[PDB]
């Protein structure tokens, strides 16, 4: 993240870190959806034209989390996956279209003051919030700056940006799985997510039922926080139905 | 999980179940033009 | 940079 601070501690119970056996490090971000789901983009495990293809056995899920290097010895917990799930129509090939996958742990996690499930958008939800103006928030333990790494995990407020905005500031063909999110130049404050991010999660707050929803899952961007552009996310309920029926499917 | 997440979903432990509010949180209400 | 993690997890 961008211009951010570091999240308060258990700020982000849901905030999940894919995490690589081998060698051991950080790939993306994720979401805790349910004890036995965790939600990423697809573009972290499956893009063929950079060769990477990360199977069920190459991955740790850790929650809990707050330091970015540190094994946070009674607080985070880390799971093993049964399987990894791709949208069979993420677009790798032109625009990242539909850049979701469903990781089911293989075994269910208890929750704790520090790990908590973030809840899913129904069509209302997803319909009085995802307006532009509004406020969304992203977290993660990625890149500080387009070109260090933080200790904490970071955090930013940013605003949902009008869709011609967002054609209009790129020229990869943006489609209705999509959104993007930041501030214009005009505005004078910033953030962005950057890489190392992908796959977290983009939550609004329902002031109805004071509940977080995710809204946005972290995908693309022309360089992290460039004045006049703007981070690209996957539309998390745009996809609910397909997120439904796999855990429906073969679920918990 | 499905329809609208979990069943406790998204009511942190640390914050809404004490009603303790996160330092930017308001940030987020008040452009909903405002909260609850 | 990654402090370890346990073996029981990998
Ligand atoms: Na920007």
């Amino acid at each position: 993240i961008v211009e951010g601070s570091d999240a308060e501690i258990g700020m982000s119970p849901w905030q999940v870190m894919l995490f690589r056996k081998s060698p051991q490090e950080l790939l993306c971000g994720a979401s805790l959806i349910s004890d036995r789901w965790v939600l990423t983009a697809a573009h972290c495990l499956l893009y063929p034209p950079w060769d990477k293809n990360f199977t069920e056995n190459d991955l740790l899920v850790r929650i809990g989390k707050h330091s970015r290097t540190r094994y946070e010895r009674n607080i985070e917990k880390i799971s093993m996956l049964e399987k990894i799930y791709i949208h069979p129509r993420y677009n790798w090939r032109e625009n990242l279209d539909r850049d979701i996958a469903l990781m089911k742990l293989k075994k269910p996690v208890a929750f704790s003051d520090y790990i908590h499930p973030v809840c899913l958008p129904d069509r209302e939800t997803a319909a009085s919030l995802l307006q532009a103006g509004y406020k969304g928030r992203v977290t993660g333990w990625g890149n500080l700056k387009e070109t260090g790494q933080p200790s904490v995990l970071q955090v930013v407020n940013l605003p949902i940006v009008e869709r011609p905005v967002c054609k209009d500031s790129t020229r990869i063909r943006i489609t209705d799985n999509m959104f993007c999110a930041g501030y214009k130049p005009d505005e004078g404050k910033r953030g962005d997510a950057c890489e190392g991010d992908s796959g977290g999660p983009f939550v609004m707050k329902s002031p109805f039922n004071n509940r977080w929803y995710q809204m946005g899952i972290v995908s693309w961007g022309e360089g992290c926080d460039r004045d006049g552009k703007y981070g690209f996310y996957t539309h998390v309920f745009r996809l609910k139905k397909w997120i439904q029926k796999v855990i429906d499917q073969f679920g918990e | 999980t499905f329809g609208s997440g979990e069943a406790d979903c998204g009511l942190r432990p640390l914050f809404e179940k004490k009603s303790l509010e996160d330092k930017t949180e308001r940030e987020l209400l008040e452009s909903y033009i405002d909260g609850r | 940079d990654f402090e370890e993690i346990p073996e029981e997890y990998l």
